[PDB]
């Protein structure tokens, strides 16, 4: 394919651990290791807002555009919510007794999941004053990554350093199933293929491998070996037929999501790659990744 | 030492 990669916006900062696109404003949310979070207008190149939230790392950061919120999870155990128009803090609660690795936001329901080093995923309901509605117990190490099935968010997958993916149903305490990934350095990330033509999940590991999973057959479709150190993330782009992976090798790679052949290796020049966001509507097929030395927003051709 | 500190 012709990918026509364009550097939309680049910003140097502290290490970016979390990153997310606003769905209707030309904004990106970055969540930094210094305890700072930033909202950047990547079209105008103007900073919209920045907030010193704590002194510890803030690893997880999403928009909740329907409530004009940002939600952020930090190593100080806390989930914090801010109205991005005013800066007003909405809530600030101890979510786990250990580090918060990942936050996912339910698309239609007032539900947030947090993944943590306390070995659990916790479900929060903001229409019940952020009440803990369920604790998903069973994982054996740090829950690195939580992701709702975007085709059915009554279900979510949890990526863990116990080297399993677990797929759960909201309201059920036992997992639907457990993927034994054979990624012995653990699972850093898990994502779903969002289109209906394949029942696919993807994982990334410290073992330098990416693995494609069929949740119908519970088998490994493919192994993608194209990084020379820790693979931080691997995600299916929501429109283009590509996978984007990012590594502590400082590189972003674009794979053919059909043939699993490398389309492009991006040496972005900000050292270790930590996180990825894709624009939810696929506006300019926008992608962005967080790095040791800042973030970059990229637009992809049709 | 915290595992996955960075």
């Amino acid at each position: 394919m012709k990918l026509d990669i364009k550097k939309t916006f680049s910003n140097r900062s502290d290490r970016v651990k979390g990153i997310d696109f606003h769905p209707t404003e030309p904004w990106v949310l970055t969540t930094l290791y210094s305890g700072r979070v930033e909202l950047w207008n990547y079209e105008t190149q103007v900073e919209v807002r920045s907030i010193q939230v704590t002194e510890t790392p803030v690893r997880a950061g999403k928009f909740i555009a329907r409530k004009n919120w940002i939600i952020v999870g930090s190593d100080d155990f806390r989930i914090r919510v801010f109205n991005y128009n005013t800066g007003e803090k909405v809530v600030d609660f101890e979510a786990h007794p250990d580090y918060i690795r990942s936050i996912a936001v339910h698309p239609t329901k007032p539900y947030v999941l947090s993944g943590s080093d306390d070995l659990t995923v916790k479900l929060w309901n903001w229409e019940n004053n952020w009440a803990l509605e369920q604790t998903f117990e069973g994982h054996e190490h740090f829950v690195m990554c939580v992701a709702f099935n975007p085709k059915d968010p009554s279900t979510f997958a949890s990526g863990c350093l116990d080297r399993t993916v677990k797929v759960w149903s909201l309201g059920q305490s036992t997992p639907n199933f457990t993927l034994t990934t054979g990624q012995e350095r653990g699972v850093n990330y898990v994502d779903y293929y969002p289109l209906p033509d394949k029942p696919y999940m993807i994982t990334a590991s410290d073992d330098l491998t990416i693995k494609i999973w069929d949740y119908q057959t519970k088998s490994c479709v493919a192994t993608l070996e194209g990084h020379m150190s820790n693979v931080s993330f691997a995600v299916f782009h929501p429109t283009l037929p590509i996978i984007i992976s990012g590594s502590e090798d400082g590189t972003l790679k674009i794979w053919n999501s059909s043939t699993y052949k490398v389309e492009k290796t991006l040496n972005v020049g900000l050292e270790r790659s930590w996180c990825i966001a894709t624009h939810p509507t696929g506006r300019k097929n926008y992608i962005a990744s967080g790095f040791d030395n800042g973030f970059t927003v990229l637009s992809l051709g049709n | 030492l915290k595992i996955k500190k960075p």
